[PDB]
């Protein structure tokens, strides 16, 4: 993977260019952000429904970039292991 | 009696065959290449043959691939 410590002072320019062209990854179909808590337990299994057979599914066919938190919390956490199991 | 007996095997002969089919080939998947009389020799070769972490990831893997279709 790659990673970058940068402040939230900088402008959305730099970062895009960098992640298509520096980083070597293609412009997304389509973009869907992910917000949300309960913090460290996993959601119920419903939601998970949600997310794996629902937005992760649906993604996998156009092509896209889901952006969620990069951490082990429970969205970002179940987040990424929908995309492995498509992927 | 005879011609509801054939009539019950004829609705579904396909099936039938395709299991009669399974078992054959399962049969001659494992036999010896030589034909009788002269299989002697491969029970002969079998006979002195006999007296002289990655696999669980891609077992996941394929789990992974089958529970998603």
């Amino acid at each position: 993977s790659n990673f970058l410590r940068l402040s939230d002072r900088t402008d959305p320019a730099a970062v895009y260019s960098l992640v298509t062209r520096t980083w070597g990854f293609r412009a997304p179909n389509l973009v869907v952000s992910v917000l949300g808590g309960s913090g460290g337990p996993v959601l119920q299994t419903w939601l998970q429904d949600l997310l794996r057979r629902g937005l992760v599914r649906a993604a996998q066919s156009t092509g896209a970039w889901i952006v969620t938190g990069g951490l082990h919390t429970g969205i970002g956490r179940h987040v990424g292991v929908a995309v492995r199991d498509h992927q | 009696m005879f011609s509801y007996t054939f009539g019950k095997v004829q609705g579904n002969s396909d099936l039938y065959w395709k299991a009669q089919r399974y078992r054959l080939i399962r049969e001659f998947h494992s036999r010896p290449a030589l034909a009788p009389p002269f299989i002697v020799i491969s029970h002969l070769r079998l006979l002195l043959r006999q007296l002289c972490y990655l696999s669980k990831e891609a077992e996941r893997k394929l789990l992974t691939w089958e529970s998603v279709h």
